[PDB]
């Protein structure tokens, strides 16, 4: 899962 | 901190950096000169906000984003202020932009069928709607041990269900809702006009300046909506992705795809900011043309040769009209401005332009008794036997209002002496009704001359 939105 | 690495290729970053710098150096200058030019000089209040929200986005968001979201994915290098600030600023500026766009559609529609305060309501409401970004975003340490300094990253500090709600509403409030509303207004506005164009076409020779302006306004406002849909849809799709895959579908392939889609989505986002000064130029040229067309209609009525030749030289539409379908040449003929009739004909004013009631300039010259205007109109090939909705020819009006010299020049330019209106009245009949014996005599001899021709 990515952390940057 | 291998878990937090992105693995986008160097070229990818270099290419986006080239594109970002292009958008920044041109977009900042562009949006700067747009504000600077309004500062120097109703719609302008709207274009100022748009110019300002984009300038703020390209000056503050893009440099920050290029560093920490393209090149260096960890750690965050701007603190919990810069984290919550970047997201607040962006949300504010898009909201501001979106609401302004709704205003322009609303304003255009109302035209087709205080402000300085209204602008401030938009910006403050933009601050309100953007506040939820101050509570959702923050710094977190996702490094292996849970303390490594290089694993400090700006990232949502709430759960997914909470983040789904803000983002779904943000997607609704800032993108879908306002752009739909604008699409609906854009389409109704267009529809309302298209019947004006048919109605005008049915009667007139020339549709009014006000219509030609609002018609061109519909096309630009349409282009701006299409522009946002393209520039903003990918962005919103990418942020729904972030909160619609849980944790148990995020393959290493899908993780890699996202950070490429991030480069592309946010390329297109900043493109809307860099294109805005185009909208500004299109809208302003559309407005300047309308004012010149309006100023030229005043000048033709008022009989001001100087102002007319300044407006014509600086591109004013010689054949603009009012609601009635009155061209400048109609006004000059009507007001009895011989000099202005001649300058308007030189610059290619339509000599046979019909207004709503089907009146050519020759009709108005022959009604108000300007022999020298009648003569000049005819020199430039005006319709001698042009007839209005009642079937009135210029020779009717000359005869009814006792302009013998006009009758004589009309007759000798090929006027049908025997023309009849709806009520079957000839110039001669009108001449007698009102008591113009000298004219009636000229006409009856003409009538007689034509009888002789039939019988030999």
């Amino acid at each position: 899962r990515p952390y940057i939105l | 901190n291998s878990d937090l690495d992105v693995n986008t290729d160097i070229y990818s970053k270099v290419l986006v950096t080239a594109i970002y710098l292009a958008l920044f150096v041109v977009g900042t200058v562009g949006n700067g000169v747009t504000l600077f030019t309004l500062a120097r000089k109703r719609v302008d209040y709207y274009l100022g906000s748009l110019a300002l929200s984009d300038l703020l986005i390209l000056l503050f968001a893009l440099p920050v984003e290029l560093y920490n979201f393209i090149w260096v994915h960890h750690p965050w290098a701007f603190g919990d202020a810069g984290c919550k600030g970047y997201y607040f600023l962006r949300d504010a500026c898009t909201y501001a932009t979106a609401l302004n766009v709704v205003s322009l559609s609303v304003e255009l529609y109302l035209a087709i069928c205080r402000t300085k305060k209204f602008i401030s309501a938009i910006w403050l409401a933009s601050a309100l709607l953007a506040i939820p970004m101050l509570f959702t975003m923050g710094l977190q340490n996702l490094s292996g041990d849970g303390t490594h300094p290089g694993g400090l990253v700006c990232t949502p500090i709430v759960d997914t269900a909470t983040l789904r709600v803000v983002i779904q509403l943000n997607t609704f409030m800032s993108f879908l809702f306002p752009m739909l509303v604008a699409s609906i207004l854009n389409t109704v506005a267009a529809r309302r006009l298209t019947v004006m164009v048919h109605q005008a076409a049915f009667n007139m020779t020339i549709e009014p300046g006000r219509v030609q302006a609002l018609r061109r306004g519909v096309l630009v406002l349409r282009a701006v909506v299409i522009a946002f849909v393209v520039c903003w849809l990918p962005y919103h799709v990418r942020r729904l992705m972030f909160v619609y895959i849980s944790d148990e579908q995020w393959t290493t392939a899908l993780f890699d795809f996202y950070h490429y889609f991030y480069m592309l989505s946010n390329a297109l986002f900043y493109v809307s900011s860099a294109i805005n000064p185009i909208l500004y130029n299109l809208a302003e040229d559309l407005v300047e043309d309308w004012e010149k067309a309006r100023k030229l209609l005043e000048a033709a009525r008022k009989g001001q040769d100087d102002e007319v030749r300044i407006l014509l030289a600086n591109g004013a539409d010689v054949n603009t009209a009012d609601e009635t379908g009155f061209t400048p040449l109609h006004l000059a003929a009507w007001e009895g401005h011989l000099g202005i009739v001649e300058v308007l004909l030189k610059n290619g004013a339509d000599v046979n332009a019909n207004d709503e009631r089907g009146h050519t300039p020759l009709h108005l010259a022959a009604y108000t008794g300007h022999l020298e205007i009648v003569e000049v109109l005819l020199k430039n090939g005006a319709g001698v036997n042009a007839t209005d909705v009642i079937g009135t020819a210029p020779l009717h009006l000359a005869a009814m209002w006792g302009h013998l010299e006009i009758v004589e020049v009309l007759l000798k330019n090929g006027a049908d002496v025997n023309a009849q209106d709806k009520f079957g009245k000839t110039p001669f009949d009108l001449a007698i009704d009102n008591g113009n014996e000298d004219i009636a005599e000229v006409l009856q001899k003409a009538a007689t001359r034509e009888l002789e021709v039939l019988f030999q």
